[PDB]
RNA sequence: AGGUUCGAAGACGAUCAGAUACCGUCGUAGUUCCGACCAUAAACGAUGCCGACCGGCGAUGCGGCGGCGUUAUUCCCAUGACCCGCCGGGCAGCUUCCGGGAAACCAAAGUCUUUGGGUUCCGGGGGGAGUAUGGUUGCAAAGCUGAAACUUAAAGGAAUUGACGG
């Protein structure tokens, strides 16, 4: 997209798989995208907004989008260091 | 037995990069492959890599991007001139927009855009897209 | 596993890999202090010695060669020597 | 259409196999190929363990067994119903059919 | 779950280790071995427990992270496990579905029995193969209970645990459904829930006819 | 020898078990006759037949539990599956008995060291796993 | 599968011309004997001088005379 | 008089979600043929490809049925292919006109060279593949057309693709697999990763979780 | 014919050949 | 040289409409050994070699390295026989949406229109034909190299349905 006019001539903008950074198809029906809670600091309360990943088809079928949700939760920081 | 060091390397990673690896290991390490990983890291489409020294030809380790999509090579290193660079880019490359076919000239290792910048043709070495 | 850290793996699995196959070619061999009863000196012998080490001083053999490692006689000391 | 990876041989690092004579037909049969039967039978009828115990002139006497191998071509085989084709599927599993021991 | 407030305590410890949940398999899969700490002389895997409740909570996160309790759809082709999630679904507002799981139901969108959930959770990947599978057609994200020897085909929040005994699978939907009970406003975090565990628990039905008649006889004796 | 009951008759029989439990019986004739005001059967070998299959679901679910519901059954499935809460609970065991390697695995969680967990003697052999092949 | 080294073009030319008499196409132009057994010599049309009138029968699926002459 | 049993096909009925590209994003499958006229309506062409009469032998003769290849999609980006086997050539053609709206996918147009415009070839070079029939789509400048076979040309031309070069091998008489092929290689036009796509995406909320509370009272 | 047999029916023609041209 | 058994050829008995056969009884060359030839097999994995990369699992053979224990002896260690692992090199197997393929299937038959690691041999619609001729090897049988005229619209491969099966 982004001709030298400077204008975005494209329909869409498909998704990234947030672990093998591959493109999410528009009939990749077994790409996911899930939500994880983060809670406060205090009580340990849904505290309102969330963060997402997105999952290939082909990660998610090879068996490693176990492996690789849990590692996206070290980066953001919901699962602690010393799982 | 071993001939063609870089195509070894190159297929390797291309090989971790399809199957989804962060990182990948390539064995054989030698000036060519380093200068080669170095025009693929300023053009951004792999990470770091460091190169692990033993007493013998040391060991790479590449951070992958997950940005690559092929970086065959061209293994009889065919002298390619001004006049005939185009006809190994649409050949090669998928699109005039993106690609790079590297080429080891007289004034180093590059890639075609940057060859044809400073005027030298060379021998082609790979490509990577 | 997508994400194995090939740049730092931990102690145990290069132990377990073979010596050609690890980060840095290490040798599984050791040189060691060999004391056999009834004498006053220290001999030093190859972990995988293929000959018969004997004493310039006492008639007794120390080491007989094996498939692998070398084989000490009964009753003879041993120390590894830095590692 | 190969229909058997394993070529309907048990061989794998040979070049060649002795072959053996069929027991039923004298065919020669590699031996890998042939299909072996080992049969464990009491020389005696299961309907005669009565009147040769009562005519023993032995009162604990166990009795004796017969072991014969057998050795089939596969021509043999199918014809005298030791082995059956099996479906496409089917024809994969290695493992005997039960002893039916209830 | 960093926080301190969102750690293990002691008695959910003494309950993991009572009814065994980290005893696993004699065999060991290869996206399992992440999860695993030892290996006894027996032969069974021991699985790590801190490691255990992360994946729990970060299953919880993911089950609280919809606004919709009725979406999320909780499954079990299993007796040890029927029970389990008939009683999560009744405290978290969830779906649930028990013993047959009839094909076709995030799929083919005529029969009165088609759903589409926002998620799937699952007590055995080798079990509940189906759904699993038709949620790889349907964009559906999976969580299953897994043991040691358990595939990761189409698991996202595998919680590395056991399937296998009937005291571990009751007590971690009964731990689930606490968790995700205390992330929401139901329950305070302080005082202990007052669901009892073993409600959650699987009761063979040789027991299911006798222990009800002993009650009564110790009742009126 | 050829008295297999149709869907038809077997169909009709559920339902009406269903919808109306209480009134039927393990009698044909009374079963008979109440199936001549629940239902407008067209044919009497019809309602006969009907009727015939419901005492053999009516005889069998005052047993058993069939495929067919119940109220009063269902209210005892919910009862026994919902309550006799054992009021102390199974995961309450005065002693915990413990493996040397899942205690070496609670001291790092740093919650090792409870007195409720008691340390077994490891078993010795490594016997486990079963004799390969046949024999 | 094939030589690609630097120095390998007289082997690749050598392979190509000792495959090319495999296809019928180039075999019958560059033989000769097509050429000499070819009635009309390389030439697009020839004149004769008709010996005889003949009728030849059709194939299988059809059943006619081709009325012929042979020259 | 469409009533839907989808919460997609709920969504759009009521015009809470907006385009057909956000059901593409996140990649939701499409069961109801109704959402897309909904959304592309009054801009699909529709024209049939082949009507190859399929028989089976059975005990009384052969049977025949007719499998009809139908191909779409409005000239401006979108394209879908669907195949239909009825007994009857008529309740052929609207099942394959049904299955066609169903497998409607985006196509990416890119630039040949010096970006000026709206653009009018593919990105780069793709292939597709189904039976022996690859199909490999060319980028082409500006006024060269659609150099390719009667069947691809057809198909890339209601996918709006204005200039491609083409080169097909293996069996293309089967327009069975030569037309999937080219629909193969049109759909993945998005699949290929390029250097404009390596910015990280920020993600957006999900119209299932976003239309949540809207489909508790209305999708019941 | 049984491809075998038609080597056979072969050589036996290559060896009726050869007796008639050493013949002459 | 030796020739027990079996057994091309051959003889006879049966079967059959005929039966130069399948079945049966004999039985030569051969089958055995030494020396010298011949160089062909569905000589098969119908699948070139060397090198790298790309899943999992349980076994198995050899070598090496670790370890609870049982066992052999002895008074202890080794050392053998088991048991639980690890490494390397083999024969394989199961499994998988690695990927490929027309598919059957193949962890190679993958890393191929995103086409290039090195290097051999070799195919170009079916027949004619592995024929004719020439050359060459051989005691011979035959081996190696090896066309054309002419003829033909298919011949083939993998899978589906049906029909049929002594
Ligand atoms: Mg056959
Ligand atoms: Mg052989
Ligand atoms: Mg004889
Ligand atoms: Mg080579
Ligand atoms: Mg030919
Ligand atoms: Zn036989």
């Amino acid at each position: 997209m982004q001709n030298d006019a400077g204008e975005f001539v494209d329909l869409y903008v498909p998704r990234k798989c947030s672990a093998s950074n591959r493109i999410i198809g528009a009939k990749d029906h077994a790409s996911i995208q899930m939500n994880v809670a983060e809670v406060d600091k205090v009580t340990g309360r849904f505290n309102g907004q969330f963060k997402t990943y997105a999952i290939c088809g082909a990660i998610r079928r090879m068996g490693e989008s176990d492996d690789s949700i849990l590692r996206l939760a070290k980066a953001d920081g919901i699962v602690s260091k010393n799982f | 037995v071993r001939m063609n060091v870089l195509a070894d390397a190159l297929k390797s990673i291309n090989n971790a990069e399809k199957r989804g690896k962060r990182q990948v290991l390539i064995r054989p390490c030698s000036k060519v492959i380093v200068r080669f990983l170095t025009v693929m890291m300023k053009h951004g489409y792999i990470g770091e890599f460091e190169i692990i020294d033993d007493h013998r030809a040391g060991k790479i380790v590449v951070n992958l991007t997950g940005r690559l999509n092929k970086c065959g090579v061209i293994s009889p290193r065919f002298d390619v001139q001004l006049k005939d660079l185009e006809k190994w880019q649409n050949n090669l490359l998928p699109s005039r927009q993106f690609g790079f076919i590297v080429l080891t000239t007289s004034a180093g290792i590059m890639d075609h855009e940057e060859a044809r910048r400073k005027h030298t043709g060379g021998k082609i070495l790979g490509f990577f897209f | 596993p997508l994400a194995k850290d090939l740049l730092h793996p931990s102690p145990e699995e290069e132990k377990r890999k073979h010596k050609k196959k690890r980060l840095v070619q290490s040798p599984n061999s050791y040189f060691m202090d060999v004391k056999c009863p009834g004498c006053y000196k220290i001999t030093t012998v190859f972990s995988h010695a293929q000959t018969v080490v004997l004493c310039v001083g006492c008639s007794t053999v120390l080491c007989q060669p094996t498939g692998g490692k070398a084989r000490l006689t009964e009753g003879c000391s041993f120390r590894r020597k830095q590692h | 259409t190969k229909k058997r990876r394993n070529n309907g041989r048990a061989k794998k690092g040979r070049g060649h196999v002795q072959p053996i004579r069929c027991t039923n037909c004298a065919r020669c049969v590699p031996k890998d190929k042939a299909i072996k039967k080992f049969v464990i039978r009491n020389i005696v009828e299961a309907a005669a363990v009565r009147d040769i115990s009562e005519a023993s002139v032995f009162d604990a006497y166990v009795l004796p067994k017969l072991y014969v191998k057998l050795h089939y071509c596969v021509s043999c085989a199918i014809h005298s119903k030791v082995v059956r084709n099996r479906s496409r599927e089917a024809r994969k599993d290695r493992t005997p059919p039960p002893r039916f021991r209830p | 779950g960093a926080l301190d407030v969102l750690q293990m305590k002691e008695e959910d410890v003494l309950k993991f280790l009572a009814a065994g949940t980290h005893l696993g398999g004699t065999n060991l899969d290869f996206q399992m071995e992440q999860y695993i700490y030892k290996r006894k002389s027996d032969g069974i895997y021991i699985i790590n427990l801190k490691r255990t409740w992360e994946k729990l909570l970060l299953a919880a996160r993911a089950i609280v992270a919809i606004e919709n309790p009725a979406d999320v759809s909780v499954i079990s082709s299993r007796n040890t496990g029927q029970r389990a999630v008939l009683k999560f679904a009744a405290a978290t507002g969830a779906t649930p579905i028990a013993g047959r799981f009839t094909p076709g139901t995030f799929t083919n969108q005529i029969q009165a029995a088609f759903r589409e959930p926002r998620l799937l959770v699952v007590t055995d990947p080798r079990a509940d193969h189906q759904p699993l599978t038709e949620a790889s057609y349907v964009n559906l994200p999976t969580i299953a209970l897994c043991n040691t020897d358990s595939p990761l085909r189409y698991v996202d929040i595998a919680i590395p645990c056991n399937n296998k005994g009937a005291h571990s699978v009751g007590l971690m939907w009964w731990m689930l459904a606490r968790e995700v009970l205390r992330m929401r406003g139901t329950i305070s975090r302080e005082h202990p829930w007052e669901v009892m565990p073993d409600l959650y628990f699987y009761r063979d039905p040789e027991e299911i006819e006798k222990e009800e008649q002993a009650a009564a006889e110790k009742a009126v004796t | 020898m050829g008295r297999v009951r149709t869907k038809t008759v077997k169909k009709a029989a559920r339902v009406i078990i269903e919808k109306y439990y209480t009134r039927l019986g393990n009698d044909f004739h009374t079963n008979k006759r109440v199936c001549e005001e629940i239902a407008i059967i067209p044919s009497k070998k019809l309602r006969n037949k009907i009727a015939g299959y419901v005492t053999h679901l009516m005889k069998r679910i005052q047993r058993g539990p069939v495929r067919g519901i119940s109220i009063k059954l269902q209210e005892e499935e919910r009862e026994r599956r919902d309550n006799y809460v054992p009021e102390v609970s199974a995961l309450d065991q005065e002693i915990i008995e413990v493996d040397p390697d899942t205690k070496e695995m609670l001291k790092l969680l740093d919650f090792g060291s409870l007195s409720n967990l008691q340390v077994t003697q490891p078993t010795v052999g490594m016997n486990f796993k079963t004799p390969r092949g046949p024999v | 599968g094939k030589c690609r080294g630097l120095r390998t073009a007289r082997k690749l030319r050598s392979h190509r011309r000792d495959q090319k008499w495999h296809d019928k196409q180039y075999k019958k132009a560059h033989l000769g004997t097509a050429l000499k057994a070819n009635p009309f010599g390389g030439a697009s049309h020839a004149k004769g001088i008709v010996l005889e009138k003949v009728g030849v029968e059709a194939k299988q699926p059809n059943s006619a005379i081709r009325k012929c002459v042979r020259v | 008089e469409w009533m839907p049993v989808t919460k997609l096909g709920r969504l759009v009925k009521d015009m809470k979600i907006k385009s057909l590209e956000e059901i593409y994003l996140f990649s939701l499958p499409i069961k109801e043929s109704e959402i897309i006229d909904f959304f592309l309506g009054a801009s699909l062409k529709d024209e049939v490809l082949k009507i190859m009469p399929v028989q089976k032998q059975t005990r009384a003769g052969q049977r025949t049925r007719f499998k009809a290849f139908v191909a779409i999609g409005d000239y401006n980006g979108h394209v879908g292919l669907g195949v239909k086997c009825s007994k009857e050539v008529a309740t052929a053609i609207r099942g394959a006109i049904i299955l066609a709206k169903l497998s409607i996918v985006p196509v990416r147009r890119g630039y040949w060279g010096n970006k000026i415009g709206k653009p009018h070839t593919v990105p780069c070079k793709v292939t597709g593949r189904c039976g022996s029939v690859l199909v490999r789509l060319i980028p082409a400048p500006r006024g060269t057309g659609i150099v390719s076979a009667p069947v691809p040309k057809k198909l890339l031309m209601m996918a709006g693709i204005d200039d491609c070069y083409t080169s097909a091998r293996g069996c293309t008489a089967t327009l069975g697999n030569f037309a999937k092929a080219t629909f193969d290689a049109i759909s993945k036009t998005y699949s290929y990763l390029t250097p404009d796509l390596w910015k990280e995406t920020v993600f957006t909320k999900s119209p299932y979780q976003e239309f949540t509370d809207h489909l508790v009272k209305t999708h019941t | 014919m049984r491809a075998k047999w038609r080597k056979k029916r072969m050589r036996r023609l290559k060896r009726k050949r050869r007796k008639m041209r050493q013949r002459s």
